[PDB]
RNA sequence: UCUAGAGUCCAUAUCAACAAUAGGGUUUACUGGAUCAGGACAUCCCGAUGGUGCAGCCGCUAUUAAAGGUUCGUUUGUUCAACGAUUAAAGUCCUCGUGAUCUGAGUUCAGACCGGAGUAAUCCAGGUCGGUUUCUAUCUACUUUAUUCCUCCCUGUACGAAAGGACAAGAGAAAUAAGGCCUACUUCACAAAGCGCCUUCUAAAUGAUAUCAUCUCAACUUAAUACCCACACCCACCCAAGAACAGGGUU
RNA sequence: UAAAAGGAACUCGGCAAAUCUUACCCCGCCUGUUUACCAAAAACAUCACCUCUAGCAUCACCAGUAUUAGAGGCACCGCCUCCUUAAAUAGGCUCCACGAGGGUUCAGCUGUCUCUUACUUUUAACCAGUGAAAUUGACCUGCCCGUGAGGCGGGCAUAACACAGCAA
RNA sequence: CUAUGUAGCAAAAUAGUGGGAAGAUUUAUAGGUAGAGGCGACAAACCUACCGAGCCUGGUGAUAGCUGGUUGUCCAAGAUAGA
RNA sequence: CGCAAUAGAUAUAGUACCGCAAGGGAAAGACAAGCAUAAUAUAGCAAGGACUAACCCCUAUACCUUCUGCAUAAUGAAUUAACU
């Protein structure tokens, strides 16, 4: 039975869990783009994102400076955590990070995952788009909003 | 739970009783259908090389909200028709026992402190 | 225990040919409408994304190539720029990783 | 089965001697326990009925009844027996029932000691201490078919020779079994659980063979619903659903 | 790893675990040695004591000589040649010290148990790679009753096929 | 002593709990004792994984009143006193 | 009226490898079984009588060896090829 338990289990134990999900999110910080499993990068992504949200509270909080102390192995991303990264999502409230599947790994056939900090400066993922709007359906669908709006 | 092979403090002045004796007084059986014993539940008890009938008026074991939860078992020692043999008892016991049917008319009657 | 009897090629090909142990044929391909290569819906087309790998790599090393060392990891954004292009008025200020190739059409 | 002998009178209220008719074994001298239990009734309890010398609950025997239940411990292990406390009860047997589910004693493994027999080696259907049986499941089969007790009204009527003391009908309280839950307590903490909580449905009447009579292997008349239930999808994500597959949701 | 109340009611036995105390009894004096791979012991050895044999050269005893050497028995030394439990088939020549020896008891402790529960790790189940072995007459491999049992007889049942369990 | 393991990591191990640990201790190195023999704080203990008597070659194709086997077609006669 | 690569020497070799050692001691070179093409459909020593018809109907207690006969009471055999 495993009723509304969210936490995966990986790793030697719990505390291999944390050390893991620490290494791929200072990977994350250091490079804003990481390939990595894809159950991992999915218990990733809440950590990265409340670290971005512990991170805006600024420098010279001291609860936020011992968490990112922490969560960060490598000291020279704590600067950038609070002088690069917090900053750059000064507007947005939410959803700093995007998670993509990629092509499984070659030698062991693993499910993989892309994730990475939004705006940063690399070349960015194919993102998938959504099909035109010039599409049959969809100018239909046009003629439907017309013909709606003017009743309405 | 007072069942049995456990401990019970005899809270009575015990005229037998409260006199030393390198035992302590342990349950042996209780008078319901399954073992566990709970307030007002008459339980048989081995004290002082002697088998004597008893009565359960606290323990340790929480029961429902509203009724108290001592910290040491505590037990009243009655005679086989029901009359207790003390004439006192000094402990608080639970004003729980005017409730379900038994024999507790007569040992609210020679106690003095509720809870 | 052990088996009493040998299974016949009849009772093994019941077993291995049974549907539930066959391959399934994937109802999810399709073509990337304007690159033109397969790809799952759900997934990112492979040549795409190993293009966009490569150039992440080349950016990287770069990168690496400037900061010198480990342990150098700045404190201000970063824009990257390739041949014949001044830094824009909104990028000063902002580190520069100088490429010597064409800027990719798809780099926006 | 004959009652024949008894029983303060009397075989039938009880033993019922011999015998007869029935079902069943007797090998030594000249295999338990845990786990799960399937089954019979020759019934221990609960249920229904007859007689009683129970004038009455209970007792006694007799018929019927196998849906349900049939406790925990001290000493010890040819496996029983004794003893303490209870209980409504601690039933008699078949399948050690069950060791590719687990354990112990043995009886028969090498070590050693004590007692008996022997010149000795050694024996002993004796007593002590110690002591290793491994298994990845091929096939079959299978894996979702409410009782009891106590208390109280009804009261101490009938029954009853005084004395004691009923049914039918209800109302509370507890346990157990099945099924389910997590508001509180408890172990814990997006949840799983119990020590907690909830629900459980052979005596008569008429009457012939035999005109009265006679309960009739005479005719004739009387003493479970509930649950499930949408033909046609399945890439992806989530899930109180899940081993994989399936199933619920994506407004 | 954690655990409510109870704390040996488990069990052959407090084995395991948690906690740290006490008292006695049997055997053996003690440290030691032993059945490499089921027995570490109450067996062997052992100081102490006793008995038997032996008057002596250059290869052992021994470059020794009766207080010596070899072979045996025994095992220092001193002393002689009714209670327990509620209940009980269990426990209760002197002789300090010691024992992973055997039996019993007090107190504590604890998931041993009343009565199990949660979480973690490995195993596990799925995807990908590499890939055994015992076993095997053939099998198109059902149930009940009888005979003497998947296969015979008489009844019953019965579309095919994986996957994970269980152990009649 | 317990649990794991039982084609196992291992033809006797692993984890814990344990006895000794300045001695009759433990141990590296070369030599010696050789099979009815050696050695043995006697357990029939050990002498190169299997010792109530090593291992190899030879006599040896040991012997076996015991077990197991014994190969084309077709026909025909063919069975239970006893010493 | 000797063998022709499981024979003939053990031999391509007393090599490889096993053993501390004595010692042991190989293999080989020039459309059989098993599968795929093509999984299965009530029922049962897997066949026979058949039938228009594969199944369906009726009949039908595997083989060797050992015990008086043995329902498989027990022993032996996965199966092919060569040698026996
Ligand atoms: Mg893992
Ligand atoms: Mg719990
Ligand atoms: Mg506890
Ligand atoms: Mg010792
Ligand atoms: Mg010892
Ligand atoms: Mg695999
Ligand atoms: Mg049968
Ligand atoms: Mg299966
Ligand atoms: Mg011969
Ligand atoms: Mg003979
Ligand atoms: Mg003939
Ligand atoms: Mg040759
Ligand atoms: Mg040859
Ligand atoms: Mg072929
Ligand atoms: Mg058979
Ligand atoms: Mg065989
Ligand atoms: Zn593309």
């Amino acid at each position: 039975i495993s009723h509304g338990r969210v936490f995966r289990r990986m790793g030697l134990g719990p505390e291999s869990r944390i050390h893991l999900l620490r290494n791929l999110l200072t990977g994350l910080v250091r490079h804003e783009r990481i390939e990595a499993p894809w159950a991992r990068v999915d218990e990733m992504r809440g950590y990265a994102e409340k670290l971005i949200d512990y991170g805006k509270l600024g420098d010279t909080n001291e609860r936020a400076m011992r968490m990112a102390d922490f969560w960060l192995t490598e000291k020279d991303l704590i600067p950038k955590l609070f002088q690069v990264l917090a900053p750059r999502y000064k507007d947005q409230t939410g959803g700093y990070t995007r998670m993509l599947q990629i092509p499984n790994r070659s030698l062991d056939r693993a499910k993989m995952a892309v994730i990475e900090y939004k705006g940063n400066c690399l070349p960015p993922l194919p993102l998938p788009r959504r099909d035109s709007h010039l599409t049959l359906l969809n100018q239909l669908l046009q003629g439907l909003r017309q013909d709606l709006r003017q009743s309405q | 739970a007072i069942q049995k092979m456990t401990r019970v403090r005899v809270v009575d002045n015990s005229a037998l009783g409260n006199s030393p004796y390198h035992r302590a007084p342990r349950c042996i059986h209780v008078y319901k259908k399954n073992g566990v014993g709970k307030v007002g539940d008459q339980i048989l008890l081995a004290i002082k090389g002697q088998k004597k009938k008893a009565l359960i008026v606290g323990h340790c074991m929480p029961g429902p909200r509203m009724t108290p939860r001592f910290d040491s078992n505590n037990v009243v020692l009655i005679e086989d028709n029901g009359n207790p043999v003390g004439t006192r008892i000094k402990t608080p016991i639970p004003t729980s026992l005017r409730k379900r049917e038994g024999e507790y008319s007569k040992v609210l009657a020679i106690a003095q402190n509720f809870v | 225990a052990a088996p009493k009897n040998r299974r016949t090629i009849e009772v093994n090909r019941c077993r291995r040919r049974n549907p539930q142990k066959l391959i399934k044929v994937k109802n999810n391909i399709d073509v990337c409408p304007e690159c033109g290569h397969l790809k799952q819906k759900h997934v990112l087309c492979a040549y795409c994304y190993e293009k966009v790998c490569k150039e992440t790599a080349e950016i990287r090393r770069q990168i690496g190539k400037q900061e010198g060392g480990p342990f150098k990891a700045p404190t201000i954004e970063t824009v990257v720029l390739y041949t014949g292009e001044t830094p824009s008025e909104q990028d000063q200020g902002k580190r520069i990783i100088e490429r010597d190739r064409k800027r990719p059409s798809w780099f926006t």
